[PDB]
């Protein structure tokens, strides 16, 4: 009982199973061949199963490049979905969609037990709902938009903002705090910026409790859209088994929509909206949904978004808004400002900002600097056109403080050190909100703007002024 | 088996039945000694893609079976003539002893086997080599409107390559060929055509020649990358190798999508454009840099074409009509144009000065888009706006004469430091003449030490020699 | 057995069923000769292009006329090659219709006479030459902005009504009496009026004698409308090639070939692009473009007119054609609206000839400072308009004032325009254009009102007019 291939058409293949033992939708298979004769090609390659035909036949998506597939190739059956590797064991490694090991260090053994990518979500009775603020030592993050454990988080951008700086200092500054495992997904990632960032995880030794997961661009779309479901298999087993809060990284899931609808239309489906198939919010629902913080421990996520064109009602954004429990938004004129990670004050909104959840301190602390910075943003024009003398005292202190709030969000950073080489440090959550606080009383307002970037406390504040001598 | 009868031949494509064997990609012979790329291979009729002129071809015909794949001939003989996509020479002066051929479709390099971007590519436009700066392994796009500026910026890095090693290319895709020859006698006129290899697709060449003229391209780049030798590839327009898929695709019947382009045309230039590498010291210290152009219509953005490239490049450059119209030239808008691999290619010297430049125009392109409008601001607003105006000013080019990064560095540091500040803004074009005039007359010495050790003169001796040109130089 | 049968019509196309081992090669002809053999019926005579296979023996054929009166089973015969053109010596002062039959009532041509294929592969790149200059033609605009080129393509954009024809009436009016060299002019997708208007003013100068015509009009089927400008232009190539003469080309509407296409294809039977066109847009529009080439063995100049199918450039056929011309020139409605003639886009005009080794150095210099203020125009444009002209300074404010002069002065008096309005027509030299502009943007003439720069050939014209007004 094996397949024979009938048509080839690009990435997508159709296989005539005898019948009786057709395979379930989402199910893999496997092609292995070596060529009888000199003007064949060796192959091999697999395929997932997409959609039923009228008799025998099946519809697929290769996620090999079909270039030499011969019609009446034999297809073997694996019975089963794409089954990845789950354990211990694939701590440090680097991963392909399929579960080989992409890095050079070895090859995992046949005799581990491989859970499934496609699995039921978490039910009703299940599910629980914990309230804990997640410390990830971003003064901005911190602050102004707290993040929280088992929830959806976001991070949303247009290209070249800081992105992937911030995610990789999120993953340091996490390894550093717990020894909670990481799982990070490059789904349809640069294979440049893979070579970057494994190399910088392997120079800093921050990868002895983390996996990597890759799908490269130059990936059939298939396999681009299934790499964050594997992803999600091994974030699965260290919840379930370990019991601990287990961080799921995707590098932007804007390139799974668009890997959804190429793939939808090369199964002939109709489109809709702005080209997305019709299928939007279902699969990425089926995604979102697992991550999650049931009775065991937790799957929280960070996850970033490209924005096309600084219009948010695109439907990969616009469908995405209402999974995420807490947004970011990173803003490109703060980035070619210089000041880091470019995230918008007033622009970035949590459901942690609250008494009874982040605390009574922080709320009043949080409120006033968006205060702040709203009153700033309404004053520079008429700062710029008329004189600044102008400007009453009352609103000469609220700029002269919006000025040091401003700098003070940056902060120093490991990631920086390819980039800039600077150390970079840690806050913890009460010198960030202590810090805000010696920052509104205004004793410090003495000391000069320029020393507030880049900084991790106000006593770096006070040592960059003294190399100045102030 | 592999011998098969044609049944039908329209529009450029055909389609056979028999030739049990193909396979994706083959190529099949036909009779009247063409010769086609096979590429959907269904139920019952295999579709045959047709190479060269199809009008000779008849119902009934019969095709044999190659059993090659699509190869592409290689060797040091090609570099000085003009070459077609299938390998012919097109341009006189005979053949070519080509030694060996390499495959068209293969594997790229894995994610250990590269290292990361951190040599410059000069290019000698002033505005990019600061603003938008390329490293070799970069992947960057020009993107802007017809007449702009996208073939002059090409020719401009083709012609700056001769001071350093790089083993250039250049693909024209559907051009007019007399406008081939105007850039080729172009290229020999400047002395630069001896280094370079030029692929030709013409407009009036059969469909599938122009879809696969950078596929060409990049196996003929990629074999010096592996000797070892640094690269560049330029392809004059994707866009139109765009189009030859929709109208390829749209005659063999696959299922379309937005537009009406196939909905595999991210994958196909992801196959192309993740070739481009910067391969490690165990695999030779090599590159490839690559120069993709997208022509966009009206300023039209979101569209699909432009949309894929732009996630796809890891940078992109931005060019407006309503810019060059204004006289700037080449036009740049540094508001929407960026890189990610910026910073780490420059050399420390433009590091220092180029970083700070980024801040000054960003700062001024805000206050200007609204607070010019109204006649009289605050002074430090007048002086940010005075700034940002002789900053433009300073960074117009005249074209095909690059300017060397020695000399480069040396005005932008003028610039930043603020000794521009006594010149008018319309003598500034003539301060830069006149004073470059001078920096070979004077200041060798600056030269020799930024060239070869990458670093900044001790500031003392470069303000003493700009002070002195300040001297000079006579103000309208 | 060589003669085949209609199996289906559809307006049109036709669908021939030829028997076994005779199929024709695509671009052959067919003809049809059919007695009317009872009352019911009427006769024809029609020839057939042949366009695709599609199996079974069957071939897709475009009817060359109207296809009213034919019936399943009716004959077709094969002619063995494709449409066949009668060049030569004897083709100058005679006009054509599409198949290379005359119309002229002068008479028919000698049977002794040779004929050739209108389908034949493009020039190759070893071929072509490009020493480029000038082909100056004394519109003062296009003598400014954007200089034609002697042996170049040149293109005219326009929607319907902005005034494409009466530039290339004006064009044959200052060219084609000194040119010296055959002219061929071919109607596609064109008003039988102008083509009668043409033939009389063609007799009246006595200019018909050197030159050749060919016809279809906006009446005919449209594969007739695709197929004369292949027969006009098979006429231009042995004239350059043989006779070695410069050869000067013009198409009166070349977007009603690719129009035609568009209508026929979908009946073939091929699936719709970006905004309903057939597949094959760029390729066929390019292989007949890429035939129209100044070899080294004599130079072609050719003038081409283009309809956008709306206002709308962004539309497919013009985006492909706007590729493959050297000198273009855009008409805008907007401008004409306004009364200026010929409405020339100064912005959006683009042409190889501008480059300081081309034009020289004053020359360049003037079309680059007139393009510069006319944008810095469009920007003041708005702010005018919120908070007026009061509120402008310095710059901006003689922007304003040398931008209305300019673009009234870039309009002129046609030699061919004493048909529409009374006025005497011009002939502008170059040299006469480049000072003059030159002079506005200096600011010599500031004082003379702005009435009297309109439908201008001089400056010394210009002071006259202000002087009749009171200057
Ligand atoms: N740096 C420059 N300074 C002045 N003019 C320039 C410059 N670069 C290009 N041009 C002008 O650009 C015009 C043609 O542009 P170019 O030859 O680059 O075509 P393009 O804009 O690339 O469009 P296409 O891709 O269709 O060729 C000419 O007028 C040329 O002088
Ligand atoms: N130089 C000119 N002087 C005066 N009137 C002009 C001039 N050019 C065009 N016109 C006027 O504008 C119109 C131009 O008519 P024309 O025949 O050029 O239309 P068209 O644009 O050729 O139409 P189509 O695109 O269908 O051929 C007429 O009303 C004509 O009188
Ligand atoms: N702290 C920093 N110091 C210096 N440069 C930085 C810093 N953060 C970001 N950058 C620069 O900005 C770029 C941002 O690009 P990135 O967000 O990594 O792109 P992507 O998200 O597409 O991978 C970095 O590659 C780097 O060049
Ligand atoms: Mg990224
Ligand atoms: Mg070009
Ligand atoms: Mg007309």
């Amino acid at each position: 009982t094996r397949g024979r291939v009938i048509q080839v058409m690009g990435p997508v293949v159709d296989v005539k199973f005898e019948n009786g033992h057709l395979p379930a939708i989402y199910n893999a298979l496997k092609i292995q061949h070596k060529a009888r004769n000199e003007n064949e090609v060796d192959i091999d390659l697999t395929l997932e199963v997409a959609l039923h035909l009228g008799d025998d036949t099946v519809r697929t998506i290769a996620m090999a490049s079909t270039d030499g597939l011969i019609r009446g190739m034999e297809v073997i059956d694996t019975g089963a979905p794409i089954s990845v590797p789950v354990g211990e064991v694939t701590l440090g490694r680097v991963f392909n969609v399929l579960g080989e090991p992409i890095d050079l260090e070895g090859d995992i053994p046949a005799d581990a037990r491989r859970d499934p990518i496609h699995r039921p979500a978490p039910k009703f009775e299940e599910l629980a709902t914990e309230v804990e603020i997640l410390e990830t030592g971003i003064k901005v993050v911190d602050l102004l938009a707290p993040y929280i454990k088992g929830g959806k988080i976001g991070l949303f951008g247009g290209a070249g903002v800081g992105k992937t700086v911030l995610i990789q200092e999120l993953i340091h500054n996490i390894a550093q705090e717990h020894g909670g495992i990481s799982v990070f997904a490059g789904v349809g990632d640069r294979t440049r910026e893979g070579n970057d960032l494994y190399h910088e995880m392997k120079d800093s030794g921050v990868i002895s409790k983390t996996a990597m997961v890759f799908g490269q661009m130059n990936e059939p779309p298939g396999a681009r859209m299934r790499v964050a479901l594997t992803g999600l298999t091994m974030a699965e087993y260290f919840r379930d088994e370990q019991g601990q809060d287990v961080l799921l990284f995707i590098d932007n899931i804007f390139r799974f929509t668009q890997a959804g609808s190429e793939v939808s239309a090369l199964l002939g489906r109709m489109p809709s909206a702005v080209g997305y198939q019709p299928t939007l919010a279902t699969e990425m629902g089926q995604l979102q949904e697992r991550i999650t913080s049931t009775a065991k421990g937790s799957i929280t996520s960070i996850q970033a978004i490209y924005v096309p064109a600084d219009d948010y009602t695109d439907p990969a954004p616009a469908t995405t808004f209402s999974h995420l429990d807490a947004t970011t938004n990173l803003e490109r004129k703060l980035a070619e400002m210089g000041i880091y990670p470019a995230v918008d004050p007033l622009a970035s909104t949590s459901r942690a900002l609250a008494p009874e959840i982040v605390g009574e301190e922080h709320y009043q602390v949080a409120r006033k600097v968006q205060q702040t910075l709203q009153r700033y943003k309404e004053l520079q024009d008429i700062i710029a056109i008329l004189g600044m003398d102008e400007l009453s005292d009352e609103d000469k202190l609220v700029v002269h403080r919006a000025r040091r709030i401003q700098f003070f969000l940056s902060q120093n950073f490991h990631v920086a050190e390819q980039f800039t080489g600077q150390p970079g440090s840690y806050v913890p959550v009460k010198e960030t909100v202590r810090g805000f606080k010696e920052i509104l009383e205004g004793k410090y307002d003495h000391l000069p703007e320029d020393a507030f970037r880049l900084v991790g406390r106000i006593e770096e504040v006070v040592e960059k002024a003294k190399a100045m001598g102030v | 088996s592999d011998v098969g009868t044609v049944i039908q031949v329209g529009d450029g494509i055909a389609r056979a039945h028999g030739l049990d064997n193909v396979m994706s990609g083959e190529l099949v012979e036909f009779a009247n000694g063409v010769m086609g790329m096979a590429l959907n291979l269904e139920e019952n009729n295999v579709g045959i893609v047709i190479l060269g002129p199809y009008t000779g071809i008849k119902e009934g015909d019969e095709v044999r079976r190659t059993g090659r794949i699509m190869e592409v001939p290689v060797g040091e003989a090609l570099i000085g003539r003009v070459v077609n996509p299938l390998g012919q020479p097109v341009d006189g002066l005979g053949p070519v002893e080509t030694t060996e051929t390499r495959p068209i479709e293969s594997r790229a390099p894995g994610v250990m086997d590269r290292r990361s971007v951190h040599e410059p590519l000069q290019t000698g436009i002033k505005a990019i080599d600061a603003l938008v700066p390329i490293g070799r392994g970069q992947r960057e796009l020009i993107i802007g409107d017809r007449q702009t500026g996208k073939t002059s910026v090409a020719i401009d890095t083709i012609i700056n390559q001769k001071d350093q090693n790089m083993i250039s290319i250049y693909v024209a895709i559907g051009q007019k060929e007399s406008t081939v020859r105007t850039v080729v006698e172009t290229l020999r006129k400047h002395g630069a055509l001896d280094y370079t290899i030029v692929v030709t697709a013409s407009a009036s060449q059969p469909a599938p020649l122009l879809f696969l003229a950078p596929y060409a391209g990049v196996a003929m780049g990629e074999y010096f990358m592996y000797k070892g030798k640094h690269v560049l590839v330029v392809y004059d327009d994707l866009s139109k190798q765009a189009a030859a898929y929709r109208e390829l695709s749209l005659l063999l019947r696959r299922p379309p999508g937005r537009e009406a382009y196939p909905g595999d045309i991210f994958y196909l230039h992801s196959r192309l454009l993740e070739r481009a590498a910067k391969l490690s010291d165990a695999k030779g210290g090599g590159s490839l840099t690559a120069l993709p152009f997208v022509e966009t219509q009206a300023g039209d953005i979101s569209a699909y074409i432009p949309t894929n490239v732009i996630s796809i490049t890891d940078g992109q450059i931005f060019l407006q009509s309503d810019l060059f119209f204004s006289g700037v030239r080449p036009a740049i808008n540094a508001g929407l144009s960026v890189s990610r691999v910026g910073g780490a290619a420059q050399i420390k010297a433009m590091k220092k000065v180029a970083g700070t430049l980024r801040l000054d125009l960003a700062a001024y392109r805000e206050l200007e888009a609204f607070a010019q409008f109204g006649s009289d601001l605050d002074k430090a607003t007048q002086a940010k706006l005075a700034r940002g105006a002789r900053t433009v000013e300073v960074l117009k080019q005249d074209l095909h004469q690059p300017i060397p990064v020695e000399k480069q560095v040396l005005i932008i540091y003028a610039l930043t430091r603020g000794f521009l500040d006594d010149i008018p803004v319309e003598d500034v074009r003539r301060f830069e003449k006149e004073f470059y005039l001078f920096l070979d007359q004077n200041g060798q010495h600056l030269l020799e030490h930024i060239r070869t050790t990458k670093d900044l003169p001790n500031e003392d001796d470069l303000n003493k020699a700009i002070e002195a040109f300040k001297k000079t130089f006579v103000v309208s």
